[PDB]
Order: C-alpha cells, then structure tokens, then sequence
C-alpha cells in the first residue's frame, strides 16, 4: 500500500544538528500520524516523537523533550524531525512510520502501520 | 456651578476659638465644611440642611457648631476648643445627604482657609 | 452580433447565427444548493473548536465556491471523531458553557458521531468579508455555528444544507506558466 | 427471506437533548388527580411578564434617593440582562440560562414619598454610539425619554426600546471590551420639592414582544 | 432539494430537522434570461 | 437619443454622452422596517441628494489594472454628515456617476464597478473585476458612467463608523492613448447621492 522515504540521515558529533525527513509514496485523504522510532545498537525500537496531519499535535518521549522538534509540510506532504543538541548516547538506527488506522493521542505512540527501512544516526564525540 | 469664596481662618493657640465664613452665590444647596488632614484624605466635619437641621462628625460633635444665613447668603462655622489636630485646610462647597453625611466630589473647590492651632 | 460594449449588457450569441443549432442542456450539477451539499474537511481541529465555515481550504471544492460568494446562509452537519464526549453550544454562549451536560451532549459511538445543527447566528446572512469592525483580515466573532469540545477531537467533516448564496466575486484558477495551456495526469487504466 | 438493513454509521449515539423516547417497563399506573391546580405557569416569560423584580443600586438598595447636590443623574446602568443592577432579577435569572433576546424591556418607578413631597423625574433610553453617556437632562433630552412628577399615582411605567443591528443581541457581555453593545438607561432628577430622603424604587419585567431564543447551560457545576 | 435521494418522508418532524424561515428573487437567473440575441442593424443571408 | 437626466432631491444632473443605467443586485430597496429596530425608524428625504468627489487623474503612465477605490459613505460635510453622527443605526442605498472628459479623440477604457465589502483584490482577480455592477468609459463612445445600488448587509440597519458595506472603484483596462490632438490628461470625479435613507436611535448631543 503505502511506502515510506526517509532523508537525511548521516553522521555529526557531538553539539550538532540534524534533520531527517520522511514522505509517504501516496497522497491518500487520511489523517495519518507520522512518527519516528530509534533502535539503540543492542537495544530494542522505542518511540521518539510523533505527529498528527490534521493539526500539529506532536508526542514526545521523556528522553528528548526540549532538544527535539517535528513539524509537518501541508504543501509537500512531508515530516521533518529537528534534532538538536545530540548526545552521544543518540547514536541509534532511526525508524519512521505510518500509523494510519486511529489517530487519538492518548494511543499515538503505540501502534504504527507501515515502517519503511531505517536510517544510519551515528554521534561522535 | 457656583463660585464661593472663604475666610476666617489663622493661627491660634490649643483652647482658642474661630470663626470661618463662606459666601457662595448659586442657588439654597445644603452646605457643609470640608477639611484636608496634613497628609491624610479630605473628610467632611459638619454639613446644614436648607434652612435647618445640621450634622455633624462624631469627633468635632459638640465643640464646633454650624449656622447658615440665607439673605446675605453666608454660612458660618464657630470652633471653639480647638485641639492640635484640627489644623488643615477648611473648604466649603456642597453636600448631599447632610444625614449620611455624603460629601460631593462635584467639581471645583476654592482654597481660602487655612487654620494652624498650635501647642 | 455588434452592440455598445461599454453599456455592460449581457450579449448571448447562438451558433445560429451562422446555420448552427442550439442544444438542450442540463445544469443539474452546477445548482447552488446540489454542489454545496458534499462533506468538506476541516483541517485545524482543537480540544475546543469553534465551527466557522471560512475555515474549509480556501482551495477546496465548497471553500473555494463558498469563498466565490459575498453573503451567504445555510444549515450545518458535522461529522466529528472524538474521544470522550462532545459537547456543542450554539452562537452567543459563554465558553465555560462547553463543561456541562445540559447542552447537546453526545456520549461517543464506536466509528463516530454524525449530527444535523441548526442556524444560530443572530444575523440574517452570514458574509465572508467584512469591510470594518464590530467592537469599540478578521471577521466579526459572530460569524460562526457554534463551538465543539472534547477531550481531543481527530478530524472534523462540515456540510451545508439548505444552501443559499449572493453576490458571486472572483474565482481563480490554477495559473500557467510558461505553456499553451495546464497539462497534468488523467486517470488512465494500467498497461 | 427476511428485510436487509444497513446499520448507518454515525447514528444512534445518545444525544442529551434528542427528541427521541425510551421503552417502558412499568405498565398501568394511575396518578392521583390534581383537576384544577393553583398558580400553574406553563411559559417563564408569563412569569417574567406578571412579577416584576427589584433592580440593585449602589449599596445594595432596591431605590435611587434624591439628592441634595447639583447633581441631577440619578442612576445610570447598561442595557445588559448581565449588567450590575440586574443582577438580582428575576428577567437575568431566567435570562442567563440562554444564548440570545430580542425584545422590549419594561421599567417601573414607584413613589415612595410622603404627601408633602414633590419631585420630577426623567428617563432617557441612549443607544451605543457615544464613549461616555450624558450626565445632564438638557444633554440626555435628544435621545428617547420620558418625564414625570409625583401625586396620585404613584407609578410610571417606562419601555426600552429593542434598536440594534443585528434582529437579536447577546445575553452576556463577552470581555472586558467597553461600550456595552446596546445603550444605557439614565434616571434624572428634574426638580423635587421638600424631598430631602424621599426615595425611588426600581424594578423590571418583560415587555409584549420579549423573547429568549437558545436554552444554554453556562454555570460552572 | 439539493442532494437529497430517498423517496421515504423523514422520520423527524420538518421543525427539528433544520431551522424555520421567517418572512417579513433570483437576480442572476432574471439578468441572464434578459441577456440580448440575434443580431444588429440589417441581414442579408 | 443618448440624453440622460437625473433629479435626485432639489439637485439634477444632465448628459448627452449616456449608455444607461446600470442596476445592480435590485432594481428596488427591500424592506425598510424589520424587526430590529421596533418601529422607531424614520426617513430623510434632505439627505438625499449629490455631492462631488475627486478620484483621480487618469493619465497615460497608468497601466493595466491600476485601482482606485473610494468607501462609501465619506466624509460628508452637510446634511448627510449630521445624520451620520446624529444617529447610531442608518441606512440608505447609492446612485454614482462617475465623469472622465477628454476628447473624441483619444483611447483607452475604464471600469467602474461598486464592490460589496471591499478586500484588497490581488494582481490575478483583477481579471474578474466585472462580476460587480459595473460600466465602462471609453472616451471614444462616452464621458459618464452611471450605476445605482440599493442597501444590503448582514445586519438590516448599519453603523457607518465602524463599517462601509460599498466601494466605488475605478480601475485601468486599457492604458489611455492620446495624440497632438487629443486631451493630453483626464480627470475624474464622482457624483454621488444616497437613496432611501432611513435613521432610527437618535443620540444625545455634545454641547
């Protein structure tokens, strides 16, 4: 059904920024929440940050809060989440994804649809 | 409204007495002197109905007392047994409710009077 | 045909007027009150939203033909998907009226709520601009059908029944660029 | 075989206000009667209409006394069933609990005087188009009023006009924005005669064509 | 009667449906129907 | 054939270079007493009359699309005026007659159209500005463009300090051509007179 393109991966130290960004291939009527996951290297995924279409009701994890950012493009149909500050324990593989069939935000971090393959996030210090 | 001039007012000394007199030219409104603490708000002392009954404050009741004379168009206010504390700045203009004791913030006051007992 | 141009009366020339013919039409599809009745979405959702007609896509099929209009009115339906109840107050009401069960209250279904509001602006029409002000770009904060709450609301769907629109303004178009004319993908089948 | 149906989405929901009954459960009961009930009222308005209510001027008192002053403005309030004189009627109770009113407003002045006491009073109705509302009855005379003195009849009964734009008003004033949309209502005091503590009682009830058009429920519970 | 399919009546009564107009004109349609044809001046077909 | 004259009160207006009257919306003003303001409406038939106003100067560095705009009502300086600040509700409609002299022989067009609750127009709904009532002046045909209005609004009785529900606009469709033989500049104006104006809530004074 729906494929997903992830940009802007690569490698920073620490202090940087980033940003990574994310388009689905089709341009369906739905009110899907783009969000984005990371995998630790030897750990399992775990959330980050995600965002509704309709509006801008972003989710956060309690790891980054004040240092992340994500927005959408109405226009592009496009997500973009702003990294800011990276430490070096952000050196993870970064995951987007769909969750298109229910879109309240008590659920918006546990249940996503299509994944697309992640991208290489790799700090330095 | 009204233009009303007033005198009487000097220096004396604790025990004295006074008497100040006000002459205005509008109207029989009831009457009444104001007087301005050194440093404290402007509070009504003693008001007099059109030709009649008077009022006054419970601290100056009893030692001060007000008259009106409605032909030369005058009211007059007699202080006996003065004490340090009545010294201020003594207005006239009008009131409204002289039962209440309701003062008017009306309009303009003419400064004329000026009272300093001493001890 | 050859008239005063400068008088501005309409001119309607036929084909017959060189041997042609002038065929039967049908314009059931361009009627006022047919074209406004579909469900258009509504795109900025809040915990409390206040219903407001110039809040559809200002290129969308109803908000660009509703912007086509100076005045207008209208009945409402809304189609809501929320979490917890709904509560709607109509136009005029405080905004602490929204935390109580005596206005329409509607206790959610599983996929979610459809409803049928009324017309509560004290207005005979409602308008899409405003040249000027209503207290002592905006316009005036009566200008609307209500307002909505819920715990969170996920997407809003409006619909206009009873219809009615006045005095047409400009409508555009996609510009062209630099071709003879827009050329875009047609559906197609595959192969 | 049997009738097919579609379970429509969207509908069925409950609805506080829908126009739909339950099922019962309980058959065959009888009341006991009550033929020919005292003081029934089946319309607020009738109520609002027949008893009018006190009006609540500053210290809290139901009368407006004249005044030894040459200040001839009575009272002066809002034409707003949230206004701060209304705020003990009868006509804002019932007027809280909805959205919008359109209508006339009725305004009552009772004597209450002695015998040997006269006095003249005036009542100017003064629509929103002005900042500040006037302060002299020569000033007020151009705008919709009324005079009247004292004697046998002891009464005055005076109308507010609806005037306004819009064919209905808010029942409630939105913000801290000034210039209350409708008017003001401003008693005067003309003259009066020997009327030193002779007071003025005020009180409101719904005109002819009064109406409150959308039940709300707006008070924090 | 724009977008409406079902031959049924509603199950609601008309005054809860939707609102009820008060009284107390088609312009476009009129300056259209009353816009000029034919031709000007003479013809020789 | 092409000779108009206009009455409007105690004042008349006459020209021989006319291409009609142009009725916009209505041909007649609906109903003046409404609910709203409970029978304490009246009308002034003195305020009822032309004014002048100056709108521009149509000279030839104009190009395509130049807009000139004038809200109505103005600033009135007689009887009109004392009604406006003398009452808080008003309401009337509109009877415009816009003049550009020049010679027969010159070029160019002009549209004159009267748009309900003016915005801004952008450089592509230019394009569209004939969906208003309108006409056109051409020095080649005519000098006069004449366009009559009745009152409409959301609300049945308006305060004109706070909202202007008319526009009058000029604007540029061909840029004016002139020759050695030709007026070199135009100038125009409006003429202006209210129509069906009615009053209600009348205000105290400020003296």
């Amino acid at each position: 059904q729906v494929q997903l393109q992830e940009s802007g991966g690569g490698l920073v130290q620490a202090g940087d920024s980033l940003r990574l960004s994310c388009v689905p291939s089709v341009r369906t009527s739905d009110n899907y929440i783009m969000g984005w996951f990371r995998q630790p290297p030897g750990k399992e995924r775990e959330f980050v940050a995600a965002i509704r279409r309709s509006d801008g009701t972003t989710k956060y994890a309690a790891s980054v809060k004040g240092r992340f950012a994500i927005s959408r493009d109405v226009a592009k149909n496009a997500a973009y989440l702003q990294m800011n500050s990276l430490k070096a324990e952000d050196t993870a593989v970064y995951y987007c994804a769909a969750k298109y069939q229910s879109t309240f935000y008590s659920t918006m971090d546990v249940q996503y649809d299509y994944w697309g393959q992640g991208t290489q996030v790799t700090v330095s210090s | 409204q009204v233009q009303l001039q007033e005198s009487g007012g000097g220096l004396v000394q604790a025990g004295g007495s006074l008497r100040l007199s006000c002459v205005y030219s509008g109207g029989a409104y009831s009457m009444g002197w104001y007087r301005q603490a050194p440093g404290k708000q402007r509070e009504l002392v003693a008001a007099i109905t059109d030709d009649g009954i008077t009022n006054y404050r419970d601290t100056v009741k009893g030692r001060f007392t007000i008259s009106r004379d409605n032909a030369k168009k005058a009211v007059y206010l007699q202080m006996n047994s003065l004490k340090p504390e009545d010294t201020a700045v003594y207005h006239c203009n009008t009131v409204r409710r002289v039962a209440t004791l309701s003062g008017s913030s009306s309009g303009s006051w003419g400064q004329g009077t000026q009272v300093t007992v001493s001890s | 045909t050859t008239s005063a141009g400068e008088s501005a009366d309409p001119v309607t020339t036929t084909v017959e007027n060189y041997g042609g013919e002038t065929q039967v039409q049908r314009r059931h599809h361009t009627d006022v009150g047919f074209i406004m009745d579909r469900f258009v979405k509504i795109n900025n959702t809040n915990p409390t939203h206040v219903i407001d007609l110039m809040q559809t896509h200002q290129h969308g099929l109803v908000g660009a033909l509703l912007r086509a209009a100076t005045y207008y009115f209208s009945d409402l339906e809304i189609v809501v998907r929320h979490e917890g109840n709904l509560t709607w107050v109509p136009n005029g009401a405080p905004e602490a009226a929204l935390s109580n069960a005596g206005n329409p209250t509607a206790y959610n279904k599983a996929p979610f709520t459809r409803l049928a509001l009324p017309y509560t602006a004290p207005h005979r029409v409602l308008a899409t601009v405003y040249n000027g002000t209503s207290k002592y770009t905006q316009l005036p904060a009566s200008f609307n059908f209500g307002a909505i709450r819920a715990t969170d609301i996920s997407e809003l769907l409006v619909r206009m029944k009873r219809a009615e629109l006045y005095c047409p303004r400009p409508l555009l178009a996609v510009e062209v660029t630099a071709q003879d004319r827009h050329k875009q993908k047609i559906i197609a089948p595959a192969k | 075989g049997i009738v097919p149906v579609a379970c429509s989405d969207g509908y069925g929901g409950l609805v506080t206000t829908d126009p739909k009954t339950a099922d019962p459960v309980y058959g065959k009961v009888y009341n006991p009667p009550r033929t020919n009930y005292p003081g029934r009222f089946t319309n607020l308005l009738d109520v609002a209409e027949a008893c009018p209510t006190f009006l609540c001027f500053d210290d809290g008192k139901p009368y407006v006394v004249t005044r030894e002053d040459e200040q001839r403005l009575l009272a002066k309030f809002d034409v707003s069933l949230a206004a701060k004189h209304m705020s003990n009627t009868y006509l804002s109770g019932i007027a809280q609990y909805y959205a919008q009113y359109s209508g006339t407003i009725n305004l009552h002045f009772m004597f209450t005087g002695s015998t040997d006491s006269k006095a003249r009073y005036m009542v100017a109705y003064v629509p929103p188009g002005v900042e500040t509302p006037p302060d002299t009855p020569e000033r007020a005379a151009h705008c919709i009023h009324a005079e009247w003195d004292t004697g046998l009849n002891s009464k005055f009964t005076f109308s507010i006009p609806y005037v306004s734009a819009a064919d209905y008003a808010y029942t409630a004033s939105d913000v801290a924005e000034t210039t209350n949309v409708q008017g003001w209502v401003c008693i005067y005091q003309i003259t009066h005669g020997k009327a030193q503590n002779d007071t003025l009682v005020v009180s409101v009830s719904a005109g002819k064509d009064f109406e409150l058009r959308l039940p709300i429920d707006p008070r924090t519970q | 009667s724009g977008n409406t399919g079902s031959i049924i009546n509603n199950y609601y009564m008309q005054q809860y449906q939707n609102s009820m107009d008060t009284q107390l004109n088609d312009w476009f349609s009129k300056l259209a129907s009353s816009a000029f044809s034919g031709l000007f001046g003479a013809l020789l077909a | 054939d092409r000779t108009l004259t206009t009455r409007n009160g105690h004042t008349t207006s006459t020209t021989q270079s006319s291409v009609g009257v142009t009725y916009g919306y209505s041909t007649g003003e609906d109903h003046v007493s409404g609910p709203n303001t409970s029978g304490l409406e009246t009308r002034v038939t003195q305020a009822e009359r032309f004014f002048k106003k100056h709108l521009f100067n149509w000279t030839t560095d104009k190009p395509f699309g130049h807009l000139e705009k004038l809200k109505l009502p103005t600033d009135h300086k007689g009887v009109y005026g004392h009604l406006v600040d003398s009452f808080a509700y008003m309401r009337n409609g509109w009877d415009v007659e816009v003049s550009a002299v020049g010679n027969q022989f010159n070029g160019g067009c002009l549209l004159v159209a009267m748009v309900p609750e003016w915005k801004k127009f952008t450089p592509r709904e230019k394009y569209q500005l004939t969906l208003f009532p309108h006409q056109f002046i051409s020095p080649r045909t005519n000098m006069t463009a004449h366009i009559t209005v009745p009152y409409l609004g959301v609300n049945r009785y308006d305060q004109y300090k706070k909202h202007k529900p008319w526009t009058l606009v000029v604007m540029v469709v061909s840029p004016l051509t002139t020759s050695s033989i030709g007026a070199t500049e135009i100038k125009v104006y409006a003429n202006i007179a209210p129509t069906h104006v009615h009053v209600a809530g009348e205000l105290p004074s400020k003296e």
